[PDB]
C-alpha cells in the first residue's frame, strides 16, 4: 500500500481570451491509491457543472484523471482546482495561471 | 475486443 | 456455441483414423479432444492452443485458427480407440462440446467363415437364439425389421491366448414361425455362409 | 506509424461501503474508445469514440458479458491476494491489470503485454517472449506456478498475437479519419520577466496528436518541463521553460506530424 | 477426482430430484452438463466459487443449481418431464480444462409399474460350431428390463473374464415405438472346444440392474424391482 502524491495542472483547452467561451481543465496524475477529491472553483465557490474522465493508469501503475468545465474567461474572475488525497495533510488549491 | 478467457490469480 | 463434428467412422486395426472439427467463434483460445467410452464420461486426450500440429504418441492434433478448424489423427488404430470423440471449444470460460464422432476400430479377419448357428437354452431347451459369426469386418448386419424378430448389431471378441479375433451378431424371436435360415434375410450376407442341419 | 490497443482495469475493495469498484477502459493509441464502471447505471460496456458506435448489438452484448466476467474474476483475485498476503477482511486493496498488443507501420504484431499490480506494486507480468512470467515476490510465484501448470501463456499469446491484432486493425480502419491522423503542434513562445536582471522563456506545443513529443532547449538540459497533458478534445499540450537580457541567444520541437523539426527564437 | 451421487436414478413423472457433485478440491470452476445417446454434453450452468455466473438460455425454470460454500454442488429438477431423462454430468476445472464426474443417469417414467428387472438366459454352444471351428460360443440374453441401466459380466470358475467376451454397446428396444418400452441385451463368451467340453468348467452371466431403493413405495403383487444382480449359468458338456 504505497502512496504517490498527485501532480496537478490547471489550464484551458485553447488560449484564454476574455469573453471567448472555453474549457477549464484540472489534470491530476501520478497518484496512488485511486481515492481522490477534485473540485474546480470560481472565486472560491465550488463549480457543480464539472465532468471527468474514466480512471486509468500509466506504465508505472499510477492513476490519472481529467476534470473539466465550460467557462468564459473574464479579467476579474479567479479559477482554481481544490485537490484532496491521503498523501496531502492539507487539500492543495492550485490557482489557474493564464500562461501555464 | 476484450479477451474472452479470464485467469484466476 | 456451434461446434461441428460428424457421422460413424469405421477404420481397420493398424490404419490411420482422422476426425475433423470446426467452431463458429474466431475469438476462441482453448481447444480439446475428449474421448468417451460407452457408458462412461468424457476424458481429455489432448489440448491444442496454438496454430500448428501437436504430436502425442499415435495422436496428432492440428489447429487452424484462421479457418476455425481442429483435427485429430490416430496412427496405428487399436481396439482401445473405439469411442466417441468429442471436439471441445471454449465459449468464454466454459467448454462447448460438439455432437461427437463415433469411431469403430475393425479387426482384420484373416480367414472369414460366415456361419449361422442355432444355440439352445441351458435350462429350458424350448428357447433358442441364432448366432451369425466369423464373418468379415466389411459385413454389415441390418437390424430388427420384423415386429417379432430382434437382431443385435455386430461386435468383436478377442480370444487373447489364441491371438484370435471374431465378429458376431445375435438374433431371436418369440414366434414359433422362426428359423435361422430366414433370420438374417434383411441383412446382406454372403452365399458362402455355412447353414448347418 | 506504429499503433496499439490497451485495456486498463482497476478493482478496489470497499470492506465497509460495499462490493469492489471495477473500472475498465479501452484505448487505441492515445484515444479512449470504451469504458465500464461497475458503479454506473447502465451495467453495460459504453462507447467513448464515435467510430466504435458503428458496432452492432452483438459486439456490445459480448463486450458487456466479457467485462462483467473480468469484474467477477478480479473480485475473486482480491480475496485471493488478501489470502496470499494474510490481510484482514477490513482493509481496502487495489488490483490493476493491463493487457494489449502493438503493431508496426505494416500492421503486423510487434509487442504483447499482460501484467498485474497489487496495492501499487508489480505482482505478475507476461515476458516479451509471451512464453514466461515475472513474479515480483513469493506470493506472485504461487500464481506463476498455477499459470504454468494451466498453460495460460499459450492461450494469452493466441489472443495477443492474433485476436488483439485483428481487432486493432479493424478499429484503425473503421476509425481511420481520427486514429490515422497526425495533428501537428501549434507552437509559440512567451516572454515574462522574473526580475530586473533575469527573464523566463516558455516554449508552447499545443493541439497535437499523438501524445509523443520532444521539446528541447538548444543542447541545454538543466529548464522546467511539464508532463504532456490532454486538452480534452482528443489533442495534447506541453510546454518547456528556461530562465537575462541577452535572451535572443532557441527551442527545438520534434513531433510525428512535423516533416522537418521546427526551431523557435524570441 | 470428481464424484457424483446418485450414479443411477429412477423417478416418476412429476417428482423432484436432487443430484450432488463433489468436485476436485482446488477447482474454482464447476459446470453441469446434460447428455443423451448419440449426442455431446449440453451446457446447463457454471459456478465460479459459490456464484452461478452463466446458465443455459434454453434451460427451464424447473432446473435450478446451487453450490453453497463454493465446494459441492447440487442440481435439482422439479416436476420431472420424460424429456429430462439423460445423464447429468458435473465437471470441475482450475482454469478451462474439464475433469468430468461419473455422471447421474436419470430415467423419468410414466409409472413405477413400468420398472422391471431382467430375465437372464445362457444359450449353450452348437455342435456344428464345435465340429467346424473347434470353438464354442456361449450367448447370454438379458430381456424385459426397464430402465436400460444394466451391467453385464462373465464369470468362469468364479473368476471375471474379458478374453473372448463381447457385449452390445447399447440394449435394444423390445417395441421401438413405445413410451417406456422394455429392453434386451446380448453378450458372447468364446472358449475353445476343449475348454467347453470339460464339465468341471462353470460359466456364469452376471447382470447388475439398477432399479428402486429400500426407501421406495411398492404396492404391486410382484417383487419390488430393486437394484439387484440377475445370473444364468451353464457347465461344460463332454457330449
Ligand atoms: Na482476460
Ligand atoms: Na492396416
Ligand atoms: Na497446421
Ligand atoms: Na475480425
Amino acid at each position: 500500500m504505497i502512496q504517490r502524491t498527485p501532480k496537478i495542472q490547471v489550464y484551458s483547452r485553447h488560449p484564454a481570451e476574455n469573453g471567448k467561451s472555453n474549457f477549464l481543465n484540472c489534470y491530476v496524475s501520478g497518484f496512488h491509491p485511486s481515492d481522490i477529491e477534485v473540485d474546480l472553483l470560481k472565486n472560491g465557490e465550488r463549480i457543480e457543472k464539472v465532468e471527468h474522465s474514466d480512471l486509468s493508469f500509466s506504465k508505472d501503475w499510477s492513476f490519472y484523471l481529467l476534470y473539466y468545465t465550460e467557462f468564459t474567461p473574464t479579467e476579474k474572475d479567479e479559477y482554481a482546482c481544490r485537490v484532496n488525497h491521503v498523501t496531502l495533510s492539507q487539500p492543495k488549491i492550485v490557482k489557474w495561471d493564464r500562461d501555464m | 475486443y476484450l479477451q474472452p478467457r479470464t485467469f484466476l490469480l | 456455441e456451434v461446434e461441428q463434428n460428424s457421422g460413424p467412422l469405421s477404420v481397420p486395426e493398424g490404419a490411420i483414423a482422422s476426425l475433423n472439427c470446426t467452431y463458429s467463434d474466431r475469438g476462441s483460445q482453448s481447444f480439446f479432444w475428449y474421448r468417451q467410452y460407452s457408458g462412461k464420461s468424457p476424458e481429455l486426450i489432448m489440448f491444442i492452443y496454438s496454430n500448428g500440429d501437436k504430436e502425442d504418441g499415435r495422436f496428432t492434433a492440428q489447429l487452424n485458427k484462421a479457418s476455425q478448424y481442429v483435427s485429430l489423427l490416430i496412427r496405428d488404430s487399436q481396439p482401445s480407440d473405439s469411442a466417441t470423440y468429442l471436439c471441445a471449444v471454449n465459449r468464454d470460460d466454459k467448454i462447448i462440446f460438439g455432437k461427437g464422432t463415433r469411431l469403430h476400430i475393425l479387426p482384420n479377419i484373416q480367414n472369414p467363415d460366415p456361419a449361422v448357428y442355432q444355440l439352445r437354452d441351458s435350462k429350458s431347451s424350448d428357447k433358442s437364439v441364432c448366432l451369425f459369426t466369423d464373418f468379415d469386418s466389411q459385413t454389415n448386419v441390418s437390424q430388427s425389421k420384423d415386429s417379432d424378430v430382434y437382431i443385435t448389431d455386430k461386435c468383436v471378441l478377442d480370444m487373447r491366448s489364441m491371438d484370435f479375433k471374431s465378429n458376431s451378431a445375435v438374433a431371436w424371436s418369440n414366434k414359433s414361425d422362426f428359423a435361422c435360415a430366414n433370420a438374417f434375410n434383411n441383412s446382406i450376407i454372403p452365399e458362402d455362409t455355412f447353414f448347418p442341419s | 506509424g506504429s499503433h496499439s490497443m490497451r485495456y486498463f482495469f482497476t478493482s478496489v475493495s470497499r470492506p465497509g461501503r460495499g462490493e469492489p469498484r471495477f473500472i475498465a477502459v479501452g484505448y487505441v493509441d492515445d484515444t479512449q474508445f470504451v469504458r465500464f464502471d461497475s458503479d454506473a447505471a447502465s451495467q453495460r460496456m459504453e462507447p467513448r469514440a464515435p467510430w466504435i458506435e458503428q458496432e452492432g448489438p452483438e459486439y456490445w452484448d459480448g463486450e458487456t458479458r466479457k467485462v462483467k466476467a473480468h469484474s467477477q474474476t478480479h473480485r475473486v483475485d482480491l480475496g485471493t491476494l488478501r489470502g496470499y498476503y494474510n490481510q484482514s477482511e477490513a482493509g481496502s486493496h487495489t488490483v490493476q491489470r493491463m493487457y494489449g498488443c502493438d503493431v508496426g507501420s505494416d500492421w503486423r504484431f510487434l509487442r504483447g503485454y499482460h501484467q498485474y499490480a497489487y496495492d501499487g506494486k508489480d505482482y505478475i507480468a507476461l515476458k516479451e517472449d509471451l512464453r514466461s512470467w515475472t513474479a515480483a515476490d513469493m506470493a506472485a510465484q504461487t500464481t506463476k506456478h498455477k499459470w504454468e501448470a494451466a498453460h495460460v501463456a499459450e492461450q494469452l499469446r493466441a489472443y495477443l498475437e492474433g485476436t488483439c491484432v485483428e481487432w486493432l486493425r479493424r478499429y484503425l480502419e473503421n476509425g481511420k479519419e481520427t486514429l490515422q491522423r497526425t495533428d501537428a503542434p501549434k507552437t509559440h513562445m512567451t516572454h515574462h520577466a522574473v526580475s530586473d536582471h533575469e527573464a523566463t522563456l516558455r516554449c508552447w506545443a499545443l493541439s497535437f496528436y499523438p501524445a509523443e513529443i520532444t521539446l528541447t532547449w538548444q543542447d541545454q538540459t538543466q529548464t522546467e518541463l511539464v508532463e504532456t497533458r490532454p486538452a480534452g478534445d482528443g489533442t495534447f499540450q506541453k510546454w518547456a521553460a528556461v530562465v537575462s537580457g541577452q535572451e535572443q541567444r532557441t527551442c527545438h520541437v520534434q513531433h510525428e506530424g512535423l516533416p522537418k523539426p521546427l526551431t523557435l527564437r524570441w | 477426482g470428481v464424484s457424483q451421487n446418485p450414479r443411477h436414478k429412477i423417478t416418476k413423472r412429476g417428482q423432484n430430484v436432487t443430484f450432488r457433485c463433489d468436485p476436485i478440491s482446488e477447482h474454482n470452476r464447476l459446470y453441469w452438463y446434460r447428455q443423451t445417446l448419440g449426442q455431446g454434453p449440453e451446457f446447463l450452468t457454471y459456478f465460479q466459487n459459490e456464484a452461478q455466473l452463466e446458465k443455459s438460455r434454453l434451460l427451464s425454470d424447473r432446473f435450478s443449481a446451487e453450490r453453497p460454500k463454493g465446494s459441492f454442488s447440487t442440481l435439482e429438477i422439479q416436476r420431472t418431464e420424460q424429456g429430462d431423462s439423460a445423464m447429468y454430468l458435473c465437471a470441475s476445472s482450475p482454469d478451462i480444462e474439464q475433469y468430468f464426474g461419473p455422471g447421474t443417469r436419470l430415467t423419468v417414467t410414466e409409472d413405477l409399474k413400468n420398472v422391471f428387472p431382467p430375465e437372464v438366459a445362457v444359450f449353450e454352444p452348437s455342435e456344428a460350431e464345435i465340429s467346424h471351428t473347434q470353438k464354442a460360443t456361449l450367448v447370454c440374453l438379458a430381456t424385459g428390463f426397464y430402465p436400460d441401466h444394466v451391467e453385464l459380466s462373465w464369470w468362469v470358475n468364479g473368476k471375471e473374464v474379458h478374453s473372448g467376451v463381447c457385449t452390445d454397446p447399447q440394449p435394444l428396444k423390445e417395441q421401438p415405438a413405445l413410451n417406456d418400452s422394455r429392453y434386451a441385451l446380448s453378450s458372447r463368451l468364446r472358449v475353445s472346444a476343449t475348454f467347453w467340453q470339460n464339465p468341471r468348467n462353470h460359466f456364469r452371466c452376471q447382470v447388475q440392474f439398477y432399479g428402486l431403493s429400500e426407501n421406495d413405495e411398492w404396492t404391486q403383487d410382484r417383487a419390488k424391482p430393486v437394484t439387484q444382480i440377475v445370473s444364468a449359468e451353464a457347465w461344460g458338456r463332454a457330449d
